[PDB]
């Protein structure tokens, strides 16, 4: 088995529009509802939309209504989500997931409980929104000076993601990359650094080596004791 | 709207002893029919979310009998009769009354003998210099647990909002975490002043001590 | 008990088109809810009418159960529907009276409509939201009802001293009709509208008929389409005749009353929507030939309960 297969996603600009897709394949489809529940990066899980058994009753969210599209043909066995128009907070990580129900008269008019059962998720698919394209700077690293510790600053990048080695994979011991964080201008800054006998500096040479591929651009930067 | 609460917003356990979490609404969840629209959904790292709880206690196939759901009305209460290492994640609450509602997540680590950080201090170099900013870096590194506070100080003023800080993840052999904060500086502004450092206060330090440097 | 929180419907239809008992509600009937509720339903391009619809006849019918039974004076009372079922509400704001508008929401329970008794005006009635409008079934049958949907509530004074009468302002009266007249020359092709007062038949079409404290008046609208006036516009007052006995607005059939004291009898009321009809046959002609008749009491239900339309609820809707 029982799945679904998610399909959509990427570098989108603001203003513009997208589409998801939930391809449902091992179990009785027109028997469920279909729920797509997002998550930022940082952040905690958000409920998105939820549509019924019969395509019918669509709740949407607050920061979704009148933009996004909740459609569904329970014979392909999809669900498709349409996304429009985007700001740069929707940036997130999307899942489909099925729910059972319990419709109910209680809510003004009609009104069932979309959602109360999610067992089998999607695999998640990632809808990033920004501006342009850039390489990726690593300025330089710095060890001012028991036992020190130094390390490569890759900042003013875009897209996701970036991969860094020290000495072209040699080095792993204690060493920490960190998870990314968005500038206040809109690209990507990280860093990683690389706990250090104090004693093996000035004789031992530490590299860093960063991969920016969607730029194709590698660069290997040297720590300069003090510099 | 109906605001949910959860707590405590982290509870590191021990692979062995019992555990428990809570979660409680703004409006009760009965609807006449006895049993509560309430579940309660696990989120291990990468992978995408299980489900463990749906309908008050009622619990899914394939989740182990020592997931216990308890709790009616407002005040919701997920129990754990023994643990191991493999419920290391984030555990959500979801409500399912008017609409779908979720938390904000309960993170769950292991319990360490809490060890202190060691905080290390980077200037910006002057090639950054000849560029256009500068970019201080503080770092704390090998400390448990998560909990830790990095404010900038340059020339004893406080800084504000131009800090960003990272944390990793519970290493895997040690259990234990690390965190950088980077402070952002016009090219300028940064040679306006000249004494730059920062301000770490973690729970297994009694004496906030700290890292500076001129220039 | 304020607060829906989720106040809009999406997705398939889930309403089809039926008929039901509706009871009457007031503060027989029952409480009024004090939570109203109302739900809109996007991009829902709806299509009502006005004159086929299965509420005028309920309205009619409460009407009856209601005189009969029968302090006196008209009371606000709503139109609630039983489990299973709403009632759909047009809210377009210059509705021609039938076919689709594109703003539609559902409520339970219909406004505050209380049942006036009247020929030729309608009086203590809702106006409008917008400008003057119109509304007929056919516009070619000149043998068909007029309503016209005023948009100036107009008060009226009819007074008895301790022969009768009724003072109206006469110059927001020469004033909306001057707009009326705008409105027909508009809606028939930029022509020349001519006013007369009422043909043959009873006084009950003739005379403007209504009722007051339970008597009723016969008013000569002799006056009111001087078309002189398009004096005139100082404050004009009709003399009427408290006339006791009648033609039964009451099933079939007659009544009868008793004289009445030496003690003002005054009803106030406003003026917000009129009754005419239309001539023909000899058309050729430049002219578009008016007189006030309408006669049927159903038409007056019909001029306020025409955004409202009885739906049955059921998921599964189908487009
Ligand atoms: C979509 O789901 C609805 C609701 O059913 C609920 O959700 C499903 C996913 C399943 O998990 C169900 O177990 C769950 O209750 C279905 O609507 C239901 O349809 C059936 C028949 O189609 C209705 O049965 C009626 O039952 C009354 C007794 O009260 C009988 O007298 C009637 O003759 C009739 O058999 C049932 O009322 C209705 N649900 C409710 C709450 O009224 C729907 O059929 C389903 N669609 C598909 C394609 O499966
Ligand atoms: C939404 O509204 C537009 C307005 O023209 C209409 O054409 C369209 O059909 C509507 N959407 C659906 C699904 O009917
Ligand atoms: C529909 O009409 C109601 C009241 O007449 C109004 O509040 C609402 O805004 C209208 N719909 C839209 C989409 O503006
Ligand atoms: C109903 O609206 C249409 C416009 O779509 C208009 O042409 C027609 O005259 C209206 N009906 C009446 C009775 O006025
Ligand atoms: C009647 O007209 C008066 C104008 O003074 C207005 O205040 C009042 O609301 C109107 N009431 C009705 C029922 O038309
Ligand atoms: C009434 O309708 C007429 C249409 O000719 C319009 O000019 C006038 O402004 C409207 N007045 C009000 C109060 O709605
Ligand atoms: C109104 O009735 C006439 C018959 O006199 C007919 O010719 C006309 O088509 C009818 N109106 C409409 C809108 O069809
Ligand atoms: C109705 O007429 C009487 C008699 O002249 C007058 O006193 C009263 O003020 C009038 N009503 C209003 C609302 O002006
Ligand atoms: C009658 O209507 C006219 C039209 O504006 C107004 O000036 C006058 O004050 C009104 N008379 C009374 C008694 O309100
Ligand atoms: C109304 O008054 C006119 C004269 O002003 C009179 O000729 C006519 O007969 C009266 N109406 C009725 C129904 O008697
Ligand atoms: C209209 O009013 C004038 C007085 O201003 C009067 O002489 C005339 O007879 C009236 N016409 C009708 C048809 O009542
Ligand atoms: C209309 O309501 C008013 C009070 O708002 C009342 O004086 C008047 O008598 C009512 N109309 C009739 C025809 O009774």
């Amino acid at each position: 088995e029982v799945q679904l297969v998610e399909s959509g996603g990427g570098l989108v600009k603001p203003g513009g529009s997208l589409r998801l897709s939930c391809a449902a394949s091992g179990f009785t489809f027109s028997s469920y509802s279909m729920n797509w529940v997002r998550q930022a990066p940082g952040r905690g899980l958000e409920w998105v939309s939820s549509i019924s058994n019969t395509s019918t009753y669509i709740y949407y969210a607050d920061s979704v209504e009148g933009r996004f599209t909740l459609s569904r043909d329970n014979a392909k066995n999809s669900l498709y989500l349409q996304m429009n128009s985007l700001r740069a907070e929707d940036t997130a990580v999307y899942y489909c997931a099925r729910a059972n129900q319990h419709f109910d008269w209680l809510l003004s008019l009609l009104g069932g409980y979309h959602y109360y059962g999610m067992d089998v998720w999607g695999q998640g698919t990632t809808v990033t929104v920004s501006s342009a394209s850039t390489k990726g700077p690593s300025v330089f690293p710095l060890a001012p000076s028991g036992t020190a510790a130094l390390g490569c600053l890759v900042k003013d990048y875009f897209p996701e993601p970036v991969t860094v080695s020290w000495n072209s994979g040699a080095l792993t011991s204690g060493v920490h990359t960190f998870p990314a964080v968005l500038q206040s201008s809109g690209l990507y800054s990280l860093s990683s650094v690389v706990t250090v006998p104090s004693s093996s500096l000035g004789t031992q040479t530490y590299i860093c080596n960063v991969n920016h591929k969607p730029s194709n651009t590698k660069v290997d930067k040297r720590v300069e004791p003090k510099s | 709207d109906i605001v949910m609460t959860q707590s405590p917003l982290s509870l590191p356990v021990t692979p062995g002893e019992p555990a428990s979490i809570s979660c409680r609404s703004s409006q009760s969840l009965l609807h006449s029919n006895g049993y509560n629209y309430l579940d309660w959904y696990l989120q291990k790292p990468g992978q995408s979310p299980q489900l463990l709880i749906y309908l008050g206690s009622n619990r899914a196939s394939g989740v182990p009998d020592r997931f216990i759901g308890s709790g009616s009305g407002t005040d919701f209460t997920l129990k754990i009769s023994r643990v191991e290492a493999e419920d290391v994640g984030v555990f959500y609450c979801m409500q399912a009354l008017q609409a779908v509602g979720f938390g904000p997540g309960t993170k769950v680590e292991i319990k360490r003998t809490v060890a202190a950080p060691s905080v290390f201090i980077f200037p910006p170099s002057d090639e950054q210099l000849k560029s256009g900013t500068a970019s201080v870096v503080c770092l704390l590194n090998n400390f448990y647990p998560r909990e830790a506070k990095v404010q900038w100080k340059v020339d004893n003023a406080l800084q504000s909002g131009n800090s960003q800080e990272s944390v990793t993840e519970q290493d895997s052999k040690d259990s234990t975490y690390s965190l950088s904060s980077t402070l952002t500086l016009s090219k300028a502004d940064y040679e306006k002043h000249k004494v730059y450092a920062c301000e770490v206060t973690h729970q297994g330090l009694s004496s906030p001590v700290t890292k500076s440097f001129n220039r | 008990c304020d607060n829906l929180w989720v106040t809009v419907y999406y997705g398939v239809p889930v309403w089809k088109d039926a008929d039901t008992t509706l009871f009457c509600a007031s503060d027989a009937c029952v409480p009024t809810d004090p939570c109203p509720q109302e739900i809109h339903l996007e991009n829902v391009t709806e299509n009502f009418n006005m004159w086929k619809n299965n509420m005028v006849e309920q309205m009619q019918e409460d009407v009856i159960s209601l005189w009969d039974q029968s302090s006196f004076d008209p009371i606000p009372i709503h139109y609630c529907t039983p489990a299973g079922y709403v009632i759909l509400k047009c809210n377009d704001k210059n509705f021609n009276g039938t076919g689709p508008c594109k703003n539609v929401s559902s409520v339970q329970c219909t406004h505050g409509i209380k049942p006036v008794v009247s020929t030729q005006l309608l009086l203590n009635g809702s106006l409008a939201e917008e400008e003057i409008i119109i509304r007929s079934e056919n516009l070619t049958n000149n043998a068909k009802t007029i309503i016209v949907h005023l948009n100036k509530s107009v008060e009226i004074n009819c007074t008895r001293p301790s022969k009768a009468y009724c003072e109206i302002n006469g110059t927001k009266w020469n004033k909306v009709l001057k707009q009326v007249t705008e409105k027909l020359k508009e809606h028939f092709n930029n022509k020349t509208i001519i006013f007369q007062p009422p043909s043959g038949g009873d006084l009950e079409i003739t005379m403007h008929s209504f009722n007051c404290r339970g008597e009723f008046f016969y008013c000569n609208t002799t006056q009111l389409f001087n078309n002189t006036c398009i004096g005139c516009n100082g404050t004009i007052t009709l003399p009427c005749k408290i006339k006791q006995i009648i033609n039964m607005w009451q099933g079939t059939g007659q009544a009868m009353y008793a004289p009445p004291i030496d003690g003002k009898i005054n009803c106030v009321s406003n003026i917000t929507g009129i009754l005419l009809t239309r001539d023909g046959g000899a058309n050729n002609t430049s002219n578009e030939t008016f007189r006030p008749g309408g006669g049927n009491i159903k038409d007056n239900w019909r001029s306020e309960l025409y955004k409202y339309k009885v739906v049955q609820i059921e998921p599964l809707g189908i487009a």
